[PDB]
């Protein structure tokens, strides 16, 4: 009995959905850094006692991945190597995964890669991966009216099906007002699709849909109610956690 | 009922995305919603009957776990699964994945199989052991153990029975006479309305009907006052079985023997009486007429 | 059926491509799309049948897989090899290539090969259990057998024939039987097609007619040089009787056993063939299809 | 017949026991011994029978034959009710005591888990490594061998058939007789023509036996059985070219020294009184009709 199976860590990493230590014969996912606490940044106008903040910024997280290949042959090496840069160095952002953290999905890119020995044959470094959204995003959920789970930071949306039964839509949750000035009454779906467009009915819309005063910057708390007898609302949104 | 989505992929080398959890504690309710997509397209599995293969840890073998699928759309690629008590009997983190084949005459011609996507069963209050008169013990245990002495318990009281009555009954020329004799009498003494009379008396110059019930733990009848019964406004009704005879304006109302009740006489302003005696109440109404007055008939 | 859409070069390192991977107890389903690359252009295979080559690991010396494809095109460079219980034997990485040869009677004219592409098997609820190899144990009982019906076929041959001695010996007195017998064979061996079998391919799909014909003294085959033969030009032209057999791009034709001619092989580029040893010729002519080889049957 | 010896508990839940796997559609009769235990040591069970009981998948009650109630040891065979679910199945022994008829139970043993594994696989396993030219070299020996020991077989059968059978004195002659006939009216050996002809190539010939053709028949013309000629055969012939003549070699029982006509055109006859002989020649024109002399 011999059977040469590829061996998936504890805190493995998925990048683009595949598993590198199932791509590339050798590779291992040591350890990953900078996913379980988050640093912030503050703006503060000192004055002659204590400080006040001015604003609160969250700033984009990149995790620092220690990794480990190795391969008797050099050749062979520096072949899977090659095959590692070249799914790393992506053009747009990716999903990442844990195997630790299953539920939850971050959305970064291969940054930079610290200093590689060029002996040995069994080499030991690390990479950074720059999530530009430094929230990692759970399953995608459809809840009708308003949102009662427990949220642990406010989410922004991803769209919003909103089907009229007056004349004019005018959501509002009570911070938040959404208005819509001659829009399609008597049964008509509007999707607002958050990271888009919007949407009339089934053609693109995108220019008349909303008012000037409409707000596309809405955030999801954990008692948001939009329920009104105005409209049947659906919501679509996914859980985000730092 | 509960839904777990998912979208498995046959190409796209996942090997462990997705997770789905479910409790042991979950007969009929929770069932997997999966769309099957190959090269980003749905995949037709027409022709093909989808199982639920599950890779459970330490209860391996040939046919590991299989269940066929019985919810599926194969035109579009859509399959729903509603987690059975054996694929929630492995408590612990398993691996599942859905297969497709078809078969001509026993033999295998085509099986594609859906990448792997983890299943873990999160342990119960009814899967935990716990110590129980000095032994360790599971729900399922002690309650299929306990349903066995109910289920026996009756069969051996149905059986005590009917073996104590062909004893008097069959062994007998004229034992038989004796056990029918006792069995008619409380069927006298119960259904048929002889052994108590009561008398009510009406305004009416006819003959006014009079329907009798009886019912205990009744609404402010109960011991230890207000809702401290065992059945909350009253506990089992009994339509009385009444034999009427008047009388210028006065009704004899003949009821069972089990159904004699010597208490209160309580009047209430329209064509109702009752007769308290704690918790036991014997209800009187009447239509078509007022009563005046209420007594048990003595002459 | 799923399919596994991959690009394999034979110059390039196949590195770059994606993960393959398939499940263990797949049978015929789990299909593998290759397009064939030689120096970043598509490869044209036109007359080499794929094989797919799994490499035995390197440990046991066990799980190799010379197994060939069926389905393929050669003009664009693309097969569709279906993964096969060889193929999906180990469960987890394998070391295969695909290899494309033209095969002639027993020997290899050419053969080209893809550079070596790695595949991971999946782990299946069902684990196939496969025997050791004994190809060569096979072979040996075989030849083992085969030699004992060689022994065994003598011994009762030479009993048989020795039992019945006496009824041969006075089967036919003198020799007028035998005599005649011997006539008729001489007809046999030169008027009936039984004898002498020649194979001819051919690149019809049909069955192309073929007349055969023997002649001695032919133009550029006469001994002492050009037109030194009795005859100019040839001597008696006598058409040979045949009985035609015919299998996918080969014709079996028989002939009598006085046309045995086994001499030199001359293909004229067309529908013509010659079998010339010294003086004596024998043509083979062919109708509506080419003549690609030609050879003595042999079994 | 496969064996599996494992120890059950009374008191203590049936589950850190060892793996016990059974096969579905097993040939052998597979069997389970079980020693019972009251708190880890050995229970006497003397006047109580073990009931296998198999709990519902969402019940069966098999009697047990073979039983220690000395020793606390029980053989129980494998039943194709046992081997109904293909998995993990939960199982328990139950002692009983038949009083008015009926069985009681006294005590029973804790519930346990076993794997009823499917028997997919066929014993004809695939070999370990795989050779497309081995097996086709292994199918082409085998093929001669099989292709030519029945030759050989069919050979050594038609030899015993007549000569240690019947009786070899007739039968031997008998064969050739027919033999002997066949080629003589269907081998083309006997009688040989030659037609000269005006061609420079081979011209094809075809040649017809009929008798009581048209102005052939005995009595006068419409004087036969069937007008216009009888049953019309084809002679089958070979073929022989020298430059400008044809030598057509025809069977011994289609001899004919008659007559030779020669018509018009690509056509010659030999006519002996009803007997015809036709000669057909294609893109050619015959000149002269004589049989050859040797």
């Amino acid at each position: 009995h011999y059977r040469n199976l590829p061996f998936i860590p504890t805190s493995a990493m998925s990048y683009d959905g595949a598993w590198l230590e199932e791509l590339i014969e050798g590779y291992q996912t040591l350890a990953v850094e900078g996913r379980e606490m988050y640093s912030l940044s503050f703006e503060t106008q000192d004055m002659q006692v204590g400080g006040v903040i001015t604003n609160v910024k969250y700033p984009p997280r990149e995790l620092t991945i220690k990794y480990k290949l190795e391969d008797r042959d050099p050749r062979v090496l520096q072949e899977k190597f090659d095959t590692l840069k070249a799914f790393l160095i992506r053009q747009e952002d990716v999903p990442i995964i844990f195997n630790d953290d299953l539920e939850y999905t971050f959305y970064g890119r291969f940054k930079t890669a610290d200093n590689v020995a060029g002996d040995t044959n069994s080499i030991i470094s690390s990479f950074t991966v720059l999530c530009s959204d430094p929230f990692k995003h759970g399953k995608i959920q459809s809840v009708k009216n308003k949102v009662i789970e427990v949220l642990p930071y406010p989410v922004k949306p991803d769209k919003l099906s909103f089907k009229l039964l007056t004349e004019g839509l005018l959501a509002t949750d009570g911070n938040y007002r959404l208005k819509s000035s001659q829009a399609k009454k008597g049964d008509f779906l509007e999707f607002d699709f958050q990271t888009g467009d919007t949407f009339l009915n089934g053609k693109v819309n995108n220019n008349l849909l909303d008012l000037d005063s409409d707000f596309k910057n809405i955030r999801l708390t954990t008692g948001t109610d939009f329920s009104s007898s105005n409209y049947e609302l659906t919501i679509q949104y996914r859980k985000a956690v730092l | 009922m509960t839904e777990h989505f998912i979208t498995l992929s046959t190409t796209e080398p996942n090997n462990n995305i997705g997770i789905v959890k479910l409790r042991h504690a979950d007969v009929n309710s929770q069932a997997i919603v999966a769309q099957i997509v190959e090269n980003g397209q749905p995949k037709n599995f027409e022709g093909l009957q989808p199982f639920f293969c599950l890779m459970a840890q330490e209860a391996t073998g040939q046919g590991v776990s299989e269940e066929s699928v019985v919810s599926f759309d194969a035109k579009n690629g859509t399959l729903k699964y509603v987690a059975s008590d054996n694929a929630l009997q492995f408590v612990g983190r398993n691996e599942a994945y859905f297969s497709f084949r078809k078969q001509e005459g026993g033999r295998w011609i085509e099986q594609f199989s859906t990448r792997t996507f983890h299943y873990i069963v999160e342990k119960s209050i009814y899967s935990q052991p716990f110590k129980d008169s000095n032994y360790w013990w599971t729900f399922k245990e002690l309650y299929r153990i306990f349903n066995k002495y109910i289920e026996d318990g009756k069969k051996s009281w149905e059986q005590f029975v009917e073996a104590n009555r062909e004893i008097l009954e069959s062994i007998d020329p004229g034992g038989v006479l004796l056990a029918k004799v006792i069995d008619i009498e409380k069927i006298v003494n119960e259904k048929v309305p002889a052994g108590f009379k009561f008398v009510l008396e009406h305004d009416s110059e006819y003959q006014p009907e009079v329907k009798v019930t009886s019912y205990k733990n009744a609404i402010g009848t109960e011991t230890d006052g207000f809702d401290s019964g065992p059945v909350f406004g009253g506990g089992t009704i009994y339509n009385v079985p009444v034999s009427l005879s008047y009388d210028r304006q006065k009704v004899y109302v003949e009821m069972p023997k089990s159904y004699t009740l010597a208490g209160d006489i309580i009047l209430i302003d329209d064509g109702t009486l009752l007769v308290i005696k704690e918790t036991q109440v014997l209800c009187f109404k009447m239509s078509d007429a007022k009563i005046t007055k209420g007594y048990v008939f003595v002459a």
